RNA sequence: GAAAUUGUUGAAAGGGAAGGGCAUUUGAUCAGA
RNA sequence: GGAAUACUGCCAGCUGGGACUGAGGACUGCGACGUAAGUCAAGGAUGCUGGCAUAAUGGUUAUAUGCCGCCCGUCUUGAAACACGGACCAAGGAGUCUAACGUCUAUGCGAGUGUUUGGGUGUAAAACCCAUACGCGUAAUGAAAGUGAACGUAGGUUGGGGCCUCGCAAGAGGUGCACAAUCGACCGAUCCUGAUGUCUUCGGAUGGAUUUGAGUAAGAGCAUAGCUGUUGGGACCCGAAAG
RNA sequence: AAAUAUGUAAGAAGUCCUUGUUACUUAAUUGAACGUGGACAUUUGAAUGAAGAGCUUUUAGUGGGCCAUUUUUGGUAAGC
């Protein structure tokens, strides 16, 4: 017998391959597994880990987010890497010329980048251009902007978006939500 | 299709054995086995017979002789672990045993073997006859009697 | 592939600890100590034998 | 271009230089041990001759072996055993003696047999059952290159350097001891010498401080 | 599908994953929202504050078409213009021939002022506008025309 | 201790190279020689039982 | 044309149940080389 | 006074007998001996020999022998129970489908998404194509009238992966997405303050607050599918006394 | 007035030096808080350990307990 100080046979708790059966995603995973194993560049390892992420862990990165990241001092000529979908954003009226590497581009996002004079490239094209992630800028979309997230941690005095089907007057607003009916929260 | 044959088959290329570090060093036989010592055969068709130890062979066997004239045990190989080395010794200076070896014993009786048996036996009788009762001792078969304790007995 | 124990397997014992050869050659495990003749004090002896 | 001979010859030369360093270090360690032992013996003799008593320095090192199973252990002694890495019966570790560790030994006394290990005991333990914790793995200390690659930054180049750092509680004793995987000893080969293990050694049992007899126990357990 | 459910995996296990001590009974705590004030009060106060009681005044025969008023922020203000003409109107930012944006025809009732627009005149036709939306439209050299 | 450690570190980097700014637990006592001069050992024995009540 | 259950034949065992586990003896039978 | 011996301990002292194991499968390594060739007990067994070549080993089976072995299922703190169901066998036999949903995951598109109410079409319940709407999302807040999200490079501070520069390296500096804490700003509600103006009772600029909102602060959702979980349904299957 | 048990601390989110903001506070640049700048890495300030740490979501079963040492209540006591 052994007095175990930790749980035995505990899985790492992190994905080691995508849950997806996309053959092209599996090929990209293979390429970046090779790169992460035989380059020692942290960019390749983080891209390989990002390729495993689920959909809610790969929020879309808008072109406006890419432009704001490129407005960083010294990042104007860096290749923007988004392991996920790049979406369009009509709220920004001036997009700069740049190279964006992403898993997927929305038609509008690709059109905006091309019209601004840049290129939309795949992750294997990015690997060929910069095998060690030279001059790269990894961008991640807002994870906690999800609709599901605001209901997380619901409870007294949390302010955490009760799970409700219809909203308005008569829908969970009287007893426990205001001092005039019993108490507020 | 009855089994939907597997995608991959094991290769039928037998890999070579890696180099073994086991040299065949000469056997270190116990100090009681000295040529001329009288041994008791513990197994075989001549089990219990007392024979005379002779040249140590290259296959780790002991060349022994009855002598054949004394008890009917010819020149033959014997395993060192299947004999008891007694404390009775005849001199083997004068017995020429360089001829006998593994190839000599490699597999009605050959006249050559009869002749070498006679040649060795002549010297063996000559040496034995200067010790009283030694011929009778070698003619008599060893056996355990009631009360014999081999862990206490001396040979 | 197989752990070979020192304190046996003189080959492994010499692979580790190259000083083992000098130790064995000089018999440092059975070194004679220089003789001395200091005697315990009378007070020590009296205290030891005191009832 | 060959890039084979001019590399294997350089590796053999570096190995020979490392072995020369290890040889001189081991000779110095042997001289140090001999000098310290004869100095203690002579100090005792001189104090007796002068009519004084030489009080030996308190032991700086203990070897602790867990002699109790893993069932029915109270939480505080169980935690102390885990922090001393005795998570299995007949597992043993070296502990540098301070007040902080003496109180731990006091807490876990009914479940361990501990004492002061000799040079022979430490050498045999490290030689036969010496394993290093390398990348969270238990790797046997079958070559000095392993010890150099894992403890070289502390000046420990060989298994005898490790043994010296253990016996003489050095600046890097903590790192060397933690590098040493907890020794997995067998049951004693001649038995425990007592009918019942789980009373104190002073009371005819097996647990508690058995100061110098830990060497005989560990040797029979090794 | 059924072959992937845990009930195939519970075959041969007597309690079907529902426990030996507490079984799968019919309605141990009542049906539906029973006891929301008595024995489910904790789960009603937590995760559903405000559920019980009344909170405002009634409105008999309320028609949502009266309150139909989709809001469009200033931050887009330009997707209502066709994509091709957008570049042609962003260039030549003249007070004359300013692009006309019928927000009601686009399907909005109120224009709000969340984002910021480029400094180019636009003629915005809206049923309602926010004060800051009108301020930003005017600061961009445009104007707001009230329609119905 | 913080102020004393700062002062000790400054005086160390002014005088030589030695700091030892970490506290240490009580260490085992070193060897010492105990004399009997005026201190000859007195032999004690366990006392017999009595009540004295 | 199953099983429960039954007859006959054949084999085997059987001092107040039978059945089973590890191991081997014995009898019968049999694969692989 | 000189030893010896006991006891305890040490030796990288020598050596005999016994048992179990032989994993790995070209070389690579660390060593030892040898001047060097090379050899080796040095990153796991080889060498020689004999008998058999089949029921001999072995498997299966019946029996015998040694030791062990209470009847399953269930409720239970506790079952072999003098607790309940079960004489036996065959067949049937119990978490299903649906409406609406939570989380997670996969897929398509993405500030949009959903062709399938319907229309066109068809090799005719299929497949293929489609307009206007509609639903959900892109704005919230207030009981409501109503109002409605940039002072700022969409902020400051701290940590932050990655990236950039220098450095052999250690490290130093710069930029820092997501995310975490905090201080701010903005939108709605509440409480205040109350400018020009004026249908003199309207209007509500500006500046605030230990108040409050399921908000803004370069959008993430929509649709399909799956496990799991929820509610209503006969609702895992069988069961009342009753009405 | 113990023993056992128990709160806190053992540093870079630290210490030290100079001086910027405020509608707070002071008689007063007085103090308070938050700061700019500058200095200090071998032991960055006890020991031991660390199949790492931190974080989130969603769900099952459970919500009859019982026994042993020790402390202990009612009871003569109890397999209470
Ligand atoms: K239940
Ligand atoms: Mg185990
Ligand atoms: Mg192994
Ligand atoms: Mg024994
Ligand atoms: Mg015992
Ligand atoms: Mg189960
Ligand atoms: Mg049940
Ligand atoms: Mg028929
Ligand atoms: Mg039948
Ligand atoms: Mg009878
Ligand atoms: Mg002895
Ligand atoms: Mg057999
Ligand atoms: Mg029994
Ligand atoms: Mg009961
Ligand atoms: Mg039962
Ligand atoms: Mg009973
Ligand atoms: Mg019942
Ligand atoms: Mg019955
Ligand atoms: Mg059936
Ligand atoms: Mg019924
Ligand atoms: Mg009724
Ligand atoms: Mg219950």
């Amino acid at each position: 017998g052994i007095d175990h100080t930790s749980k035995q046979h505990k899985r790492s708790g992190h994905r080691t391959a995508p849950k997806s059966d996309n053959v092209y995603l599996k090929l990209l995973v293979k390429l970046y597994t090779f790169l992460a194993r035989r380059t020692d560049a942290p960019f390749n390892k983080v891209v390989l880990k990002a390729l495993f992420l689920s959909k809610i862990n790969r929020p879309p990165v808008s072109v406006s987010r890419i432009a704001r990241a490129l407005k960083q001092e010294g990042a104007a000529n860096k290749t923007v890497v988004v392991v996920g979908t790049v979406t369009d954003d009509a709220r920004i009226f001036e997009f700069p010329k740049t190279t964006v590497a992403a898993l997927r581009f929305t038609a509008g996002a690709r059109a905006k980048i091309v019209k601004a004079g840049g290129e939309c490239i795949t992750l294997d094209q990015l690997a060929v251009r910069a095998p060690k992630g030279q001059n790269t800028l990894i961008l991640r979309g807002p994870r906690n902007s999800r609709e599901a997230v605001r209901h997380f941690g619901m409870g007294p005095h949390k302010g955490k978006a009760p799970r409700i089907l219809s909203t308005g007057r008569k829908f969970e607003r009287a007893r426990g939500r205001r001092r005039s009916k019993g108490f507020k929260v | 299709s009855a089994q939907k044959a597997p995608k991959w088959y094991p290769s039928e290329d037998v890999a070579a054995l890696k180099k073994t570090r086991k040299a065949a060093r000469p056997q270190k036989l116990r100090a009681s086995l000295v040529p001329g010592t009288v041994l008791i055969l513990l197994a075989g068709r001549f089990r219990g017979k007392r024979v005379v130890y002779l040249k140590h062979l290259e296959d780790n066997t002991l060349l022994i002789s009855g002598p054949f004239k004394v008890n009917g045990v010819p020149l033959r190989r014997v395993n060192a672990r299947y004999v008891i080395a007694t404390s009775t010794k005849v001199s083997v200076e004068g017995v020429n045993v360089e001829k006998f070896n593994v190839e000599y014993f490699a597999k009605e009786i050959k006249a050559e073997r009869v002749e070498d048996q006679k040649v060795v036996d002549k010297a063996l009788i000559a040496e034995i006859k200067k010790t009283p009762l030694l011929k009778q001792y070698l003619s008599a078969s060893f056996s355990l009697k009631n009360g014999d304790k081999p862990h206490m007995l001396k040979f | 592939v197989l752990k070979k124990n020192p304190l046996k397997n003189k080959q492994v014992l010499l692979r580790l600890n190259p000083y083992a050869k000098v130790f064995a050659a000089e018999k440092l495990g059975s070194k004679k100590a220089e003789k001395t003749g200091t005697k315990p004090a009378a007070v020590f002896t009296e205290t030891l034998k005191h009832d | 271009a060959e890039q084979v001979a001019a590399e294997r010859a350089a590796r053999k030369a570096a190995n020979k230089e490392k072995r020369a360093i290890i040889l001189e270090r081991n000779a110095a360690y042997q001289k140090e041990y001999e000098t310290a032992e004869r100095n203690i013996i002579q100090a005792k003799r001189d104090a007796k001759a002068a009519g004084s008593y030489y009080v030996e320095a308190q032991h700086k090192l203990v070897f602790v072996v867990r002699i109790k199973g893993i069932n029915k252990i109270p939480p505080k002694p169980r935690k102390v055993l885990q922090l001393l890495r005795l998570t299995r019966i007949n597992s043993g570790t070296f502990v540098k003696v301070t007040k902080a560790t003496l109180e731990l030994l006091k807490l876990i006394e009914p479940y361990v047999a501990y004492g002061y290990p000799s040079y022979s005991t430490i050498r045999q333990l490290v030689y036969k059952r010496g394993f290093g914790k390398i990348n969270k793995q238990r790797v046997p200390l079958s070559d000095n290159a392993i010890i150099e690659a894992n403890l070289g930054k502390y000046g420990i180049l060989s298994i005898d350097d490790l043994i010296h750092e253990i016996i003489t509680v050095g600046p890097h004793f903590k790192q060397a001891n933690n590098f040493l995987w907890p020794f997995k000893l067998s049951n004693p080969s001649g038995g425990w010498g007592v009918p019942r293990k789980f009373k104190h050694f002073i009371q005819g049992g097996s647990f508690g401080n058995r100061e110098e007899f830990i060497n005989k126990l560990v040797k029979s357990m090794n | 599908p059924s072959r992937f459910t845990k009930t195939r995996k519970h075959r041969g296990h007597v309690s079907a994953g529902k426990g030996r001590i507490g079984k799968h009974r019919k309605h141990p705590g009542g049906r539906g929202m029973a006891g929301g004030q008595h024995h489910h009060r904790i789960n009603m106060d937590k995760y559903h504050p405000g559920y019980f009681g009344k909170v405002g005044m009634r409105y008999f025969h309320k028609q949502q078409a009266h309150f139909w008023k989709p809001v469009l922020n200033l931050d887009k203000l330009w997707t209502l213009i066709p994509e091709d003409k957008r570049d042609q109107y962003l260039k030549s930012a003249s007070k004359e021939t300013a692009p006309v944006i019928d927000t009601l025809a686009a399907g909005y009732g109120k224009i709000l002022g969340k984002g910021r627009i480029p400094n180019v005149p636009v003629i915005v036709k809206a049923r309602f506008v926010s004060k800051l939306a009108e301020e930003k439209i005017r600061a961009a050299g445009g104007v707001v025309e009230l329609i119905a | 201790r913080v102020k004393a450690n700062a002062a000790k570190r400054a005086e160390a980097k002014a005088q030589g190279v030695a700091v030892q700014l970490k506290r240490q637990p009580a260490q085992p006592r070193e060897s010492r020689i105990v004399s009997t001069e005026g201190n000859v050992p007195q032999t004690l024995a366990p006392v017999p039982y009595e009540t004295f009540i």
